[PDB]
């Protein structure tokens, strides 16, 4: 919980489960 | 294709394959990793895999509060001390490169955008013992290149516009969040160039990626006895976006100013032998004896 | 006011706590996010990229020679070429890999590995190998007829520069753990061995010794738990110019 | 026309102009600033500018807690001390003019209406060392011109109607909000006149703009040894309305009673040379050498 | 009661914190707000007002002589008249300006600048100047044919006492920063130069030397970040009569 | 958050983004 | 207010205004 | 805010703006 006026003040955001490993494992075009 | 991954993938059962056409054999030379599934390599069972992946989230992997600065100084009368000594105050240009556990973790990426949560632990030791003073310290955030104080009772400590935090040793550690401050959209963890228009500038150091200065004094006048005051600064990156992963540092770090390398004298992590040696390529290092 | 009482753990600084803290610069507007290529949101994305195994971690193999295995024509059949120890949490051919270095920030690990071997002889070089994964239990297999009883792929590198040996996750437990004990039933993955399935057979104007580059990645069933400091970096001093940050 | 501005303005793309009629050439003599847009001067691109303007808000620009008072005094027995000395207590007429970082920021305006958030930090030093006493201090707010105490155990410290704050050195710093107190709708940061009906009054000082008095004692009776007690008062203006901006102070301040000026001896910020000198008007001071 | 625990940062006084605090005077009614002319809500309003550059920051230029540039009739063509260094965070002709002094409370800055030059010769004085903005990279241009390759305005001051040279925001980064390094790629804005485009041509009864007053403002794309103490004021003592506040 | 009875007691009001720079940059009438 | 899981942990219950003094003042039957 | 069970425990009641000064300034009957 955040009672500060700046949004950077908040706790860490451990909620981003989006992965795109294919930009490193398949960076090929065909 | 980008997708939300909260658990490791399930294994589907598979059968016997005997097919003349589509392939366990891929193309390395394209730069692509093998897409061979275990279903296509061996005959598998169905496994519903409930193993979470949240601990390798980059936010969790990097939002550990790590020691970034550790400075001891004498808290005493400094009428007759050397001009090198921290005379009841030190300044510190905030870097992530002095302590190698955080340095190698942040140097796993090329670009990092994070807010810096700064935690300041202060310990005091008497230089006979009469007790420990509950001292007030001032940590003043000063921008890169800006004016830092030159003595303990400097009039730069008034902090008309600099942020200062006052904190006591008996208190919990002082804690501030420094925002993502860079003039760019990310910090450059590695900077392949000079950040100056002449050819005499420093290589590898972009001052855009310098957070700033911690100018830490003791607010108290000196006691009749001397104290050693150790200030430890901890940084937790948070709200982290990370770009372009890199090979990890293998050789020992030599400096904080650059990526210079020496290696250890022998394997492991030597210049010409990163992994420790075995006798032959057909020697198994921890072979089970039966 | 509010009647309160302090719990145990009040005033402590846990380095893994997760709290909001005071903004040092109020009304600071951070620089607008620009799209940068190659964003990583989860370290398992890195761990699935195949990277070179240092299978030739021997003396006299100097630097870059450690990242390839030279295979030669043999005059006996079924011959062992190389073997690979498989604990990614330990030092060995898997340690300085992308799967190895990220895993050694962790203690617990699950999931299949893939091993990709690229044959780097000439076009005229022909031959068949058998790449065997042996699940743990006993010693590493030294003969071909013992190792092919485990998981294996047979690879003709005639037109085919690469194959993948999937090392499937075959463990009693959900995770395998590092405890600094290589022979532990909670740790040991078993063995990878390579044998001449036929022979490296080159003509007179090809180089008679050919090289294999081995890769390892993790698959997407791979998981890492229990985050720890890495044993791969360390210091016993301050680095050079670290004092200059105080000046 | 008054408007809400949260980001800096966007740049619109522009083309080639070749027009006989409407104008990059304005009228200085009207006192107006040039309204020439970059779209009208060069050939521009479209830039969607997302740069926030909140850090130059006058509320953010002035609501920094700044050192306004810094008073050390001996905490000891004062039976035989001089009649000048602070005998375990000091009084302070609250001003914003003693410390020049806050003074120049507030003197960027002619009129200021703000509530004064007052933070009081107390540090103590032993005058051999036996430990630091957790002393109770009293800070009593007294109006301008009203009766302030004359000794440490004065009966004016009873505070029947004066606001007093009691606070300990081991505590967090004492913090009070003083309201906007002026008999006028704003404080006069500059007062061009006399605030008295005779011609002998002080120039530049309107006592309407004086916040009041901080009368700060140590509540404790004196210890057998002496202590130096430094009280630092911090003021954060808040709920700030600012009117009529001014040229910033260039010369060093001489006094707190007036705007008297001397300048430094040489440039920069000298009486006849505010900016540091270069050799000629066609000499570039930091010319890139190639 | 309520089970609580104190976080790190409990009891600290951050001078930039933002909290409610105890009213020293309860039920105090502040004086009614009266409309006062010239309210400033944001310091960028001040920063957009054009104010005199001290381009003639040389010795022998004493006081007010520093706020004008004397131009004379020349007998060679294409001649340089003056140049202006452009880092508003540094000391130089831009420092004691409204854009300069407010910016030096900050570290980071973005946005276009305008330079307005007022010609203050006689009505009979004619002539053309070229005011060139050069984006950074190399040295300051010393010849006219080198400087007009950059951003420029050509100004006939015959009937026209003023022009504006927009210095457009041309930077790699979203902001430029002060770090006490003028030659930094994150800091250096480039150069303003002025050249005789034709010549200052006056008759016999006009004064043969004419003056230019230069102004600078910021535009409305201007931004300032990272608030710092100003290097423009300082003290090493207490001021006079500051002790009298304790008496 | 403010639990005091006086409105001046509150935290700073960093929310006023109204600008009128034309009263300083264009204080002219035509 | 009670954030403990046991109901005996709560504050005192000073709310029982039921009286029956007649069981001590009139413990008679007729 | 008051978490005590007695109503006298509360903070001061600075909200009574009813005035009747005429009981002191005009205590007359006609
Ligand atoms: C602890 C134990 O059970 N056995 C020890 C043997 O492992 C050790 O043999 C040496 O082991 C070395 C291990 O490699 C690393 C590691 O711990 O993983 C590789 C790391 O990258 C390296 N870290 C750094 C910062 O360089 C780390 C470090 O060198 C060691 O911790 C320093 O002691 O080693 C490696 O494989 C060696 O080649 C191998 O000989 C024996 C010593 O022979 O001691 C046992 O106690
Ligand atoms: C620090 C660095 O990288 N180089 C120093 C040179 O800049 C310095 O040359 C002098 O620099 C002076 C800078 O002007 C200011 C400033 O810092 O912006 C102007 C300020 O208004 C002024 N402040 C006050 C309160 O007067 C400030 C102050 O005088 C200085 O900080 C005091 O040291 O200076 C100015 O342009 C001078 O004319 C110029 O010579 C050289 C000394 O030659 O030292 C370098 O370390």
């Amino acid at each position: 919980i955040n009672f500060y006026k700046d949004s950077y003040a908040a706790s860490a955001s451990k909620q981003d489960f989006s992965q795109d490993p294919s930009k490193f494992t398949e960076p090929v075009v065909e | 294709i980008e997708s939300i991954i909260k658990t490791a993938t399930d294994t589907v059962k598979s059968e016997i394959n005997a097919e003349l056409g589509v392939v366990s054999l891929n193309a390395v030379e394209t730069g692509a990793t093998s897409n061979t599934e275990p279903e296509e390599a061996i005959q598998t069972r169905t496994v519903i895999n409930q193993h979470g992946v949240s601990e390798t989230l980059v936010e969790n992997f990097l939002s550990r509060a790590a020691l970034v600065s550790k400075r001891s100084f004498e808290y005493k009368d400094h009428t007759s001390s050397a001009a090198q000594t921290d005379k009841n105050f030190f300044k510190w240009t905030i870097n992530t490169r002095s302590f190698v556990q955080l340095r190698r973790k942040l140097e796993l990426f090329t670009y990092l955008r994070f807010d810096a949560e700064i935690t300041i632990l202060t310990t005091v030791a008497v230089n006979t013992y009469m007790g420990l003073p509950n001292l007030t310290l001032q940590a003043m955030f000063v921008p890169t290149g800006a004016l830092t104080p030159e003595k303990q009772d400097s009039f730069h400590w008034q902090s008309g516009s600099n942020a200062s935090v006052f904190f006591k040793i008996s208190d919990p550690p002082a804690r501030m969040t420094i925002p993502f401050m860079c003039i760019n959209s990310a910090y450059s963890v590695f900077y392949d160039g000079f950040a100056g228009f002449e050819k005499s500038g420093l290589y590898g150091i972009n001052p855009a990626d310098t957070i700033g200065n911690l100018c830490v004094r003791i607010v108290n006048e000196h006691q009749p006895v001397g104290f050693t005051v150790t200030v430890r600064v901890y940084m937790k990156p948070k709200h982290i976006k990370a770009w372009a992963p890199r090979p990890p540092r293998t050789l020992p770090y030599m400096s904080i100013a650059n990526a210079n390398y020496k290696g250890k004298k022998r394997a492991p992590n030597a210049l010409n032998a990163i992994i420790g040696n075995r006798d032959s390529v057909k020697t198994m290092p921890h072979n089970i004896v039966t | 006011g509010v009647p309160t009482y302090l719990l145990p753990g009040s005033g402590q600084f846990l380095t893994t706590d997760d709290h909001s803290s005071a903004p040092v610069l109020p009304c600071f507007n951070p620089t607008p996010e620009m799209h940068i290529p190659g964003q990583v949101r989860n370290m398992l994305e890195v761990v699935q990229v195949e990277s070179m195994m240092e299978i030739n971690n021997t003396e006299s193999a100097v630097g870059m020679e450690r990242l390839k295995v030279d295979i030669s024509a043999l005059t006996d059949v079924d011959q062992l070429l190389f073997n690979i120890p498989l604990d990614i949490q330990l030092d060995g051919p898997l340690r300085n890999t992308l799967v190895g270095n990220i895993s050694r920030y962790y203690t617990h690990w699950s999931g299949s590995l893939e091993m990709t071997f690229m044959f780097c002889g000439s076009f005229m070089a022909t031959g068949k190998l058998i790449l065997c994964y042996t699940p743990p239990g006993g010693s590493c297999p030294t003969t071909r007829e013992t190792a092919m009883l485990g998981t294996h792929i047979v690879w003709d590198f005639g037109l085919q520069s690469s194959v993948t040996l999937i090392i499937p996750w075959i463990s009693g437990s959900h995770y395998r753990m590092f405890n600094n004990d290589a022979k532990s039933t909670n740790a040991n993955v078993g063995y990878v061995t390579c044998f001449m399935q036929t022979n490296l057979i080159v003509p007179s104007e090809s180089s008679d010794t050919c090289s294999l580059i081995g890769f390892i990645a993790a698959k997407d069933d791979f998981s890492l738990r229990l985050m720890r400091d890495s044993p791969d970096i360390g210091q016993i001093d301050h680095l050079h110019a670290a004092e200059a940050a105080y000046q």
